[PDB]
DNA sequence: AAGCGACTCTGGTGGGACTCGAACCCACAACCTTT
C-alpha cells in the first residue's frame, strides 16, 4: 500500500497497479507475440478490384450527413455552434484536447484497432462496420447475407506534435455481399510490417489480417494491404472514397467435406484469435451456442478445400456446445491460451479449459451480459450486462474472479442502462465501457490479486470520458429532424478535485436515479468502446454508436512517465531490429 | 423398421463427461451424469403383460469426498502451491489457478465428481457371474463397481489411490536409473506428476485364460497402467499386477484393446489415438498370462496429425468373404469423419486398408457404436443427426455405405447427446433433449434415454432360431422384440411356431425348450394372465410339460455327473436316491440311458438311507416334488434348482427373472458341484446371482 | 415375490415409525398375495433370524409402547340390491397408530413421520452382533422389550419399496410429498383417501396436501381415482 | 493525530416455495315443473 498522491490527482495506491500493468503487459508481448507470421496471406493488387461509383452505391451507409451535434468540454468556453458533417468526414481535432469525430454513415456495430508493433510509430487505423439503415434491426434466429460496407479509418499516428490538427481519413472499404459483420478481430501481432518493404509490383505491404463475424453465419479472413501500396496501383482519377471487392483470404465456415446438410449453427456471434505466438487458432461463438475452432494453418485435405477462384474454405477442427442459448461473446486467455471464457443468452459465464472442453472449469450464472474483457494480469473476467434481469440499482458492471481466489464479485461501476460494450486496456489495466444512456465511462480495477472487499469506496476509481444528451430542437428522420447531439466531454487532463467537479456529480446523479428512455430511437447510445491495443497510441480510445458518430478520446491522466519511458526504449530497439 | 420403443426414461441430473452412453453384454444401460451413473437394467419380464421395456432403475452415486492427486509429502505439497498461486508472473500464477487438475476443490469452485467416463467389463468378472462396471470421475478417481445385491453398487476397489501410492513409493519414476528426484518446487515436474497420474479414458480386456482380465488406464501424459484382474474380481485382493507402459502418444485422447486371432494364433495389441489426430496400435510388449501373445511392433494406421481429436475407438471381428480369412476392422471417429481401418494378418503379415467416409455430418461425431455382429457402425451429432453405416466388402477390403435416420420423424426436433447399441443390435438407445424448435433455443433442458427398434420381429425370430450362441441371456434384447410382438398380437405367429418346432424335431437340443419355454411363458401373460380358461388352462399345462422336460434333462446331467466322480457315499449334497425315485417315476419317458444311468447309481447306492432332514424339526423330506419340500409340521422348503438340495438356509440365491432359484456353495461341496452351481438357470439361462 | 423377500418388504412397508413384533405378525397374516410360511412359533424363530442377519434391518426401543393395529379393511363389498357396493364402509376412527411426525431437512437424508425420532435408542449391537450374528431369539427379544423393540428398514430399502423396481432411486422428494407416499405405502391394497390425508392425517387446507401430491402425480408415483364413502347418514360421499 | 484492514451494522431485492382466491365438480334432496 502505497501512501501520497500522484500528480494526476488520483492517490498512489489507486493508480500503481497501472504503472504495474505496463511492465506486465511488455513482458508477455516479448515471449508470447512475434514479429511476423502467416507469410503465405499476403495482398496482392489483382486481388483488389475498385468498385466504380455506379458499383459502390449500394455498400455504402446510407445516411449522407450526420445529425448535428455540438461539442462542449469541461472547463471551456460554450462553443454554442451546431457541427454536422458528411459521411466519410471528420472535423478537425480540438487543439487542446485532441478529441476526434468522424461519420460514418449508419449504426456502429463492430469495431477494431488495427495492431501495429511496439515501436513502430506507424499510423493508426480502426477499421469498422455500420449498418447500411439506421432504423432496419435484424433477429437473431436468421441469417442476414445482405450487403455491407468494412470501413477502414486511419487516425494518423496519435504522437503530440500530429494530434492538433488531426483529421480521421477514410482511407478504403471492402464491399462485403455477406450480410451485417457483428465482431471485428485482427489478428493480434505478425500481421503488420513497414510500407516500405520492398515487394514486387504484385505484391503490396501487409497492413493486418481481419476476421470478420457475419450475419450470414460464416468467418472471414481479409489480409490488408497499407493505403498507399494500392493508391500507387489505383488510377490517379479515381473515385475518392476507394471502395473495393475483395477476395478473402479464406472463408470459415461449419461444415464438413462433401457434407450437404447445412449447419443448424445459424449466424456468427463472435470471434477470439489465439492470443499468443503464432495465432494458429480462430474461434468464433454461434447463435446455436457452439464454439467452434478453426486451425488456419492446415494443410490438411480434411479440413481445407481451395475454390475455383484460390480462396480457401476452411472447415473447423474442434465445435463444442458451450451455451443452452446463443453464445454472445468470448475472450481468450492471454497468460495461457489452453484456456478460454464465453458468455451466452443463457447468462452463464462459462469458464473453459479447452484441453478437457466436456465439462467447464465453472460456470457463474449471472445477468445477461453483452461483452467480456479480460485484462492480461488479472485471473477474472470483468463484465457487461444488458439490465433487464438485474435488481434495480444493483446493474452495471462486474469483475468476477475465475475462482480459485474466490472472491466476491466486485461492482466496479453502477449503470442505469446496458451496457453494450466493454474494453480492457491491457497497457493501462482500465476498463471503458458504452451506455445505453449514451455516456461513456472508465474505471481503473485495483490489483485483483488482492481481495476486492477492502476496496471501500469505488466511486474515486472510475469516472466519465463523454455523455451525450440529444437536446430539443421512434425513427431517425422524426428524431433527427427535432433533436441534436450535445456531447459533453470531461476534462481528462487531470482527476484532480475529481468527486466536486459537474461531470462526476453529472455521473453520480445518473447512477441509480436516471429513468431510461424509451419513447426515442436511442440516437445517443453508444455501441462499441476499444482501448488501442498499441503501445503507441496506448492511451486512446475510440467509440460510436447509434449516431454513427465515431469519437476519439486520449486520457492524458492515464498516460504517463513510465509509458513514455517504455516507449522510447521500444523505439530504440524497434529501429535497432528494423531500418 | 426404425420405431420407438414405449418407454422414455427420464434423468433427474445433467448428462456428463465424454461419451456418455453404454450397452454392456449384460443388458445394462449407463449413462454418466452430473450427481450418478444410472444404470437400467433391461428385464424381460415374464410376470407382467405390460408391452413397455421393463427398465429396471439403479444408481451408482457421486463420490462425497474429492479427490486429490498425490505428488508429494502434505506440507511439501501445501508450499509449493502457496508459491506456484502467489507467483508474480502472469503466465505460471494463472496456470495453477485455472487448471482444475491442481484446484480439484475451492472456495468458489463447483467441485467436480461427477463422472468422466464409464466403461463396462466382460461379463464373468464380478463376484457373481455379471459385469463390473468401471467409473471414473472428472476429479480423476478411478473406481471400479459392482452390483453384489440387486439393490445398491458397491466400490470394489479405487485404482486411483493405489496408483498414487504406488508411484509415490517410486518418487514417480518409472525407471529408477532413468530420472533424478526432481524438485516439487518446479512447475514442470509438479505439473508432470499431475500429468502423469490423470486417467483420460480406460476399457477393459477380453477374459483372459483361471480367468483374468486386463484394464488399461490412459493418463494424459501418455503413460497407460495395465492393471491385472484375477476372477471373480472381489477387491484389492484380485488385483494381481499393474504395469505401466509409456505410449509416448503426446494428448492421447482415446483407448481400445485390439484383441485378434489367426491360424488359432491369439495376438493382441492396445490402439491409441492422439487429441492431435494419429492413431497407432501398441504392441503391448509386457504380460503374465502364457495363452496370449501379443504383437511384434506398433502400426501406424494414421499419421497424419491433422488434430482432429480421435473421439471415440470401435473395433469388430469380421470374416472377408474374398479373402476368406478373418480379420479386424476398426473404426474411430475423428471430428465429424469416421476413419476406418481393416487389419490383415496374411503370408505377408498385417496387410492394412484404411480411409475416411466423408460427408456424414456437418458437426463433429459426439458419439459411435459398433454393432458387434455386423460391423454396422452408428454416428451421431449434437444436431441430432443419427447415422447408419454399413460394412459392405470389398474384393480387397471394404467399402462403407451409409444413411441417416430420420429420429425426427419418431421424436420430432430433438438434440441428442448419445448413443448405445444393444449386444445384438436389436435396439438404439439414445439420449435425447429438448431441440430447436423452428430456431428457437427450447427454454427448459430435460436430458431423457430413448429407445428405437433396429430390427423387424421376423429378423429377431429368425435370428434367435439360427442363433450361434444359444443362450437367451445373450439374447434378451431380441427375445424382447419377439415378447412385444407376442404381447401386441396375443398369439405366437405360426412361422415362429412352426420353425421352432421343425427345430425340436431336428434338433432338441435344450436350447430351443427353453425358447418353447419363452414364447407359451409370454403367450400365457399375453391372453389376460369358459373358452379362455379353457385355453388358459391348456396352454398352462404345455408349460408345465416343457417344464418337466427341462428338468429331467437338468436332473438327468446332474445325476449323469454323480456317477463319473468319486461315489459320495455320505450323500452330502445331493438327494440321489431321491432323484433317482423321481427319474424311474414315470415310464412315460423311454430314455434308456436314463434309466440305465439311475440302474448303475442304484445298484451303486448305498442302503444306508442318508436322508435330508428339515432344520426346524429334524425329520426327514421326502423328495415329492421339483419346486418344494414338505414335512410333517407343515414347513415348506424352496429346491435348489440346480442340485435340487432344499434352500434351507436364510440367504440363498435368485435368479434375475426369479424364475429360479439356486443354493449359495458351500466348502464342503466338491468343487465338481462348487462348477455345477456356477450354471446359469436351467429354464432361462438368466444369472442365479 | 419370494417369502424372505415378502418379509423384509413387509417390514420396508412401514415408515420411518417401524413395526412391532405382533404388528410384523399381523402385517403378514394379513398380506396379499398370502405369505407362504404357517408362520408357527418356529417359524417365527426363522424370520426373526432373517431380520436380525440382515443388515439393512435396524432395531430400536421406543420410549412408550405402542398401540395395536386395527382390522384395516376399509369397504363395505356387498349390498342387498343387484350387485354390491364396495363404497368405504367407516371402522372406528381409533387412535392412530401412526401419527404424523415427518422428519424435516435430515442431514442423512432419510425421511418419513415418526414421533419417536429424536427420543428411541438403537438396540441393533444388542440384539446381534457386529458379525450380524443373533444375539437373541425372538422371544427372549419380546420378553425383554416388548412393543417397545421396533424394527425399521433401511432407507434405501424404504424407498425402494415405494417405487418399485421400475422406480428411479435418484428422485429426492420434497419431505412433506415424501410422507404422503410413505402414508400411502404403509395403507398397502386400500390406499389414503385425499380427503382423510388433508382432513385428519397431516391436518392441513386441501390446498397444501394438493400442492404437496403434485409432484407424486408428476413423477408417476401413485395413481388416481375417484371413490365413494358411504356415510351413516346413507348418503354417500365422493372423495379422491 | 492521520491512516489502514479487517469486522461488522444497516436498508433493498430475488429465488423457489407456498399461500391465496377463484371456478369446477358430486350426489343428494327439494320441487318446481311437466302431460
Ligand atoms: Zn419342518
Ligand atoms: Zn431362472
Amino acid at each position: 500500500h502505497c501512501r501520497g498522491m500522484a500528480p494526476n490527482g488520483l492517490p498512489n495506491h489507486i493508480m500503481a497497479p497501472v504503472w504495474k500493468c505496463l511492465h506486465l503487459t511488455k513482458d508477455f508481448r516479448e515471449q508470447k507475440h512475434s514479429y511476423w507470421e502467416f507469410a503465405e496471406w499476403i495482398p496482392l493488387a489483382w486481388k483488389w478490384h475498385l468498385l466504380s461509383e455506379l458499383e459502390a452505391a449500394p455498400y455504402l451507409p446510407q445516411e449522407e450527413k450526420s445529425p448535428l451535434f455540438s461539442v462542449q468540454r469541461e472547463g471551456l468556453p460554450e462553443d454554442g455552434t451546431l457541427y454536422r458533417i458528411n459521411r466519410f468526414s471528420s472535423i478537425t481535432a480540438h487543439p487542446e484536447r485532441w478529441d476526434v469525430s468522424f461519420f460514418t454513415g449508419g449504426p456502429l456495430w463492430a469495431l477494431d484497432w488495427c495492431p501495429v508493433p511496439e515501436g513502430a510509430g506507424a499510423s493508426q487505423y480502426v477499421a469498422l462496420f455500420s449498418s447500411p439503415d439506421m432504423n432496419e434491426t435484424h433477429p437473431l434466429s436468421q441469417l442476414h447475407s445482405g450487403p455491407g460496407l468494412l470501413q477502414l479509418w486511419g487516425l494518423g499516428t496519435l504522437q503530440q506534435e500530429s494530434c492538433p490538427g488531426n483529421r480521421a481519413h477514410f482511407v478504403y472499404g471492402i464491399a462485403c455481399d455477406n450480410g451485417c459483420i457483428w465482431d471485428l478481430k485482427f489478428c493480434p501481432s505478425g500481421a503488420w510490417e513497414l510500407p516500405g518493404t520492398p515487394r514486387k509490383a504484385p505484391l503490396l505491404p501487409r497492413l493486418g489480417l481481419l476476421a470478420l463475424a457475419c450475419s450470414d453465419g460464416k468467418v472471414l479472413l481479409f489480409s490488408l494491404p497499407h493505403p498507399e501500396a494500392l493508391l500507387a496501383q489505383q488510377p490517379p482519377d479515381a473515385v475518392k472514397p476507394a471502395i473495393y471487392k475483395v477476395q478473402c483470404v479464406a472463408t470459415l465456415q461449419v461444415g464438413s467435406m462433401q457434407a450437404t446438410d447445412p449447419s443448424e449453427c445459424g449466424q456468427c456471434l463472435s470471434l477470439a484469435w489465439m492470443p499468443t505466438r503464432p495465432h494458429q487458432h480462430l474461434a468464433a461463438g454461434y447463435y446455436n451456442g457452439m464454439v467452434v475452432f478453426w486451425n488456419l494453418p492446415t494443410n490438411s485435405p480434411l479440413q481445407r478445400i481451395r475454390l475455383s477462384d484460390g480462396s480457401l474454405k476452411l472447415y473447423p477442427f474442434q465445435c463444442f456446445l458451450a451455451h443452452d442459448q446463443a453464445v454472445r461473446t468470448l475472450q481468450w486467455c492471454k497468460a495461457n491460451s489452453h484456456f478460454l471464457v464465453s458468455a451466452g443468452s443463457d447468462r452463464k459465464i462459462k469458464f473453459w479449459d479447452l484441453r478437457r472442453p466436456y465439462e467447464p472449469i465453472n460456470s457463474i450464472k449471472r445477468f445477461l451480459s453483452t461483452e467480456l474483457a479480460w485484462l492480461l494480469p488479472y485471473n477474472g473476467v470483468t463484465v457487461a450486462q444488458d439490465n433487464c434481469y438485474a435488481s434495480y440499482g444493483l446493474c452495471g458492471i462486474h469483475y468476477i474472479d475465475a475462482g480459485y481466489l474466490g472472491f466476491k464479485a466486485y461492482f466496479t461501476a453502477p449503470r442505469k442502462g446496458t451496457v453494450w460494450s466493454l474494453s480492457g486496456s491491457d497497457w493501462l489495466g482500465t476498463i471503458a465501457a458504452g451506455d445505453i444512456s449514451g455516456e461513456l465511462i472508465a474505471a481503473i480495477l485495483p490489483d485483483m490479486a488482492l481481495n476486492p472487499i477492502n476496496v471501500k469506496r469505488p466511486v474515486e476509481r472510475r469516472f466519465p470520458i463523454y455523455k451525450a444528451d440529444l437536446i430539443p430542437y421512434r425513427t431517425y428522420t422524426e428524431t433527427v429532424n427535432h433533436h441534436y447531439l450535445l456531447f459533453q466531454d470531461t476534462d481528462l487532463g487531470s482527476f484532480h478535485d475529481l468527486l466536486r467537479r459537474e461531470p462526476m456529480l453529472r455521473m453520480q446523479e445518473g447512477e441509480g436515479h436516471s429513468q431510461l428512455c424509451l419513447d426515442r430511437l436511442q440516437l445517443e447510445a453508444i455501441h462499441k468502446v476499444r482501448f488501442s491495443p498499441n503501445l503507441d497510441s496506448y492511451g486512446w480510445l475510440v467509440s460510436g454508436g447509434q449516431s454513427g458518430l465515431v469519437r476519439i478520446h486520449f486520457v492524458r491522466g492515464l498516460a504517463s512517465p513510465l509509458g513514455h519511458r517504455m516507449q522510447l526504449e521500444s523505439r530504440a530497439h524497434f529501429n535497432a531490429m528494423f531500418q | 423398421m426404425v420405431t420407438r420403443r414405449e418407454p422414455a426414461v427420464k434423468l433427474q441430473y445433467a448428462v456428463s463427461g465424454l461419451e456418455p452412453l453404454a450397452w454392456s453384454e449384460d443388458h445394462r444401460v449407463s449413462v454418466s451424469t452430473a450427481r450418478s451413473i444410472a444404470v437400467l437394467e433391461l428385464i424381460c419380464d415374464v410376470h407382467n403383460p405390460g408391452q413397455d421395456l421393463v427398465i429396471h432403475r439403479t444408481s451408482v452415486p457421486a463420490p462425497l469426498n474429492s479427490c486429490l492427486l498425490k505428488v508429494g509429502s502434505k506440507t511439501e505439497v501445501a508450499e509449493c502451491k502457496e508459491k506456484f498461486a502467489a507467483s508474480k508472473d502472469p503466465t505460471v500464477s494463472q496456470t495453477f489457478m485455472l487448471d482444475r487438475v491442481f484446484n480439484p476443490e475451492g472456495k468458489a469452485l463447483p467441485p467436480m465428481r461427477g463422472f468422466k467416463y464409464t466403461s463396462w467389463s466382460p461379463m464373468g468378472c464380478d463376484a457373481n457371474g455379471r459385469c463390473l462396471l468401471a467409473a471414473l470421475t472428472m476429479d480423476n478417481r478411478l473406481t471400479i463397481q459392482a452390483n453384489l445385491n440387486r439393490l445398491q453398487w458397491v466400490q470394489l476397489v479405487d485404482l486411483t489411490e493405489i496408483y498414487g501410492e504406488r508411484l509415490y513409493e517410486t518418487s514417480y519414476r518409472l525407471s529408477k536409473n532413468e530420472a533424478p528426484e526432481g524438485n516439487l518446487g518446479d512447475f514442470a515436474e509438479f505439473q508432470r506428476r499431475h500429468s502423469m497420474q490423470t486417467p483420460v479414458r480406460m476399457e477393459w480386456s477380453g477374459i483372459c485364460t483361471v480367468g483374468s482380465v486386463l484394464l488399461a488406464v490412459l493418463f494424459e501424459n501418455g503413460n497407460i497402467a495395465v492393471w491385472q484382474f484375477q476372477l471373480p474380481f472381489v477387491g484389492k485382493e484380485s488385483i494381481s499386477s499393474c504395469n505401466t507402459i509409456e505410449s509416448g502418444i503426446t494428448s492421447p485422447s482415446v483407448l481400445f484393446w485390439w484383441e485378434y486371432e489367426h491360424n488359432n494364433r491369439k495376438m493382441s495389441g492396445l490402439i491409441v489415438g492422439s487429441a492431435f489426430g494419429p492413431i497407432k496400435i501398441l504392441p503391448v510388449n509386457l504380460k503374465a498370462v502364457k495363452g496370449y501373445f501379443t504383437l511384434r511392433q506398433p502400426v501406424i494406421l494414421w499419421k497424419e496429425m491433422d488434430q482432429l481429436p480421435v473421439h471415440s475407438i470401435k473395433c469388430v471381428p469380421l470374416y472377408h468373404p474374398y479373402q476368406k480369412c478373418s480379420c479386424s476392422l476398426v473404426v474411430a471417429a475423428r471430428g465429424s469423419y469416421v476413419f476406418w481401418c481393416l487389419l490383415l494378418i496374411s503370408k505377408a503379415g498385417l496387410n492394412v486398408h484404411n480411409s475416411h467416409v466423408t460427408g456424414l455430418h456437418s458437426l463433429p461425431i459426439v458419439s459411435m457404436t459398433a454393432d458387434k455382429q455386423n460391423g454396422t457402425v452408428y454416428t451421431c451429432s449434437s444436431d441430432g443427426k443419427v447415422r447408419q453405416l454399413i460394412p459392405i466388402f470389398t474384393d480387397v477390403a471394404l467399402k462403407f455405405e451409409h444413411q441417416l435416420i430420420k429420429l425426427s420423424d419418431v421424436f420430432g426436433s430433438v438434440r441428442t447427446h448419445g448413443i448405445a447399441v444393444s449386444p445384438c443390435g436389436a435396439y438404439l438407445a439414445i439420449i435425447t433433449t429438448e431441440g430447436m424448435i423452428n430456431g428457437l433455443h427450447p427454454v427448459n433442458k430435460n436430458y431423457q434415454v430413448q429407445f428405437v427398434t433396429l430390427k423387424t420381429f421376423e429378423e429377431a425370430a429368425a435370428q434367435l432360431l439360427e442363433s450361434s450362441v444359444q443362450n437367451l441371456f445373450k439374447q434378451v434384447d431380441l427375445i424382447d422384440l419377439v415378447r412385444w410382438k407376442i404381447l401386441k398380437d396375443k398369439h405366437i405367429p405360426q412361422f415362429l411356431q412352426e420353425a421352432l418346432e421343425k427345430k425340436i424335431e431336428s434338433s432338441g437340443v435344450t436350447y430351443f425348450w427353453r425358447f418353447k419355454l419363452f414364447l407359451l411363458r409370454i403367450l400365457y401373460q399375453s391372453m389376460q394372465k369358459e373358452p379362455m380358461e379353457e385355453k388358459l388352462l391348456e396352454i398352462q399345462g404345455k408349460i408345465e410339460a416343457v417344464e418337466m422336460h427341462l428338468t429331467r434333462e437338468h436332473m438327468k446331467r446332474v445325476l449323469g455327473e454323480v456317477y463319473l466322480h468319486t461315489w459320495i457315499t455320505e450323500n452330502t449334497s445331493i438327494p440321489t436316491r431321491g432323484l433317482c425315485n423321481f427319474l424311474m417315476s414315470d415310464e412315460e419317458y423311454d430314455d434308456r440311458t436314463a434309466r440305465v444311468l439311475i440302474g448303475h447309481i442304484s445298484k451303486k447306492m448305498n442302503k444306508q438311507t442318508f436322508p435330508e432332514h428339515c432344520s426346524l424339526c429334524k425329520e426327514i423330506l421326502p423328495f415329492t416334488d421339483r419346486k418344494q419340500a414338505v414335512c410333517s409340521n407343515g414347513h415348506i422348503w424352496l429346491r435348489c434348482f440346480l442340485t435340487y438340495q432344499s434352500c434351507q438356509s436364510l440367504i440363498y440365491r435368485r435368479c434375475l427373472l426369479h424364475d429360479s432359484i439356486a443354493r449359495h456353495p458351500a466348502p464342503e461341496d466338491p468343487d465338481w458341484i462348487k462348477r455345477l452351481l456356477q450354471s446359469p438357470c436351467p429354464f432361462c439361462d438368466s444369472p442365479v446371482f | 415375490m419370494d417369502a424372505l423377500e415378502s418379509l423384509l418388504d413387509e417390514v420396508a412397508l412401514e415408515g420411518l415409525d417401524g413395526l412391532c413384533l405382533p404388528a410384523l405378525w399381523s402385517r403378514l397374516e394379513t398380506r396379499v398375495p398370502p405369505f407362504p410360511l404357517p408362520l408357527e412359533p418356529c417359524t417365527q424363530e426363522f424370520l426373526w433370524r432373517a431380520l436380525a442377519t440382515h443388515p439393512g434391518i435396524s432395531f430400536y426401543e421406543e420410549p412408550r409402547e405402542r398401540p395395536d393395529l386395527q382390522l384395516q379393511d376399509r369397504y363395505e363389498e356387498i349390498d342387498l340390491e343387484t350387485g354390491i357396493l364396495e363404497s368405504r364402509r367407516d371402522p372406528v376412527a381409533l387412535e392412530d397408530v401412526y401419527p404424523i411426525h415427518m422428519i424435516l431437512e435430515n442431514k442423512d437424508g432419510i425421511q418419513g413421520s415418526c414421533r419417536y425420532f429424536k427420543e428411541r435408542k438403537n438396540i441393533t449391537n444388542d440384539i446381534r452382533t457386529k458379525s450380524l450374528q443373533p444375539r437373541c431369539t425372538m422371544v427372549e427379544a419380546f420378553d425383554r422389550w416388548g412393543k417397545k423393540l421396533i424394527i425399521v428398514a433401511s432407507q434405501a430399502m424404504r424407498y425402494r419399496a415405494l417405487i418399485g423396481q421400475e422406480g428411479d432411486p435418484d428422485l429426492k422428494l420434497p419431505d412433506f410429498s415424501y410422507c404422503i407416499l410413505e402414508r400411502l405405502g404403509r395403507s398397502r391394497w386400500q390406499g389414503e383417501l385425499q380427503r382423510d390425508l388433508h382432513t385428519t392425517a397431516f391436518k392441513v387446507d386441501a390446498g397444501k396436501l394438493h400442492y404437496h401430491r403434485k409432484i407424486l402425480n408428476k413423477n408417476g408415483l401413485i395413481t388416481m381415482q375417484s371413490h365413494v364413502i358411504r356415510l351413516p347418514t346413507g348418503a354417500q360421499q365422493h372423495s379422491i
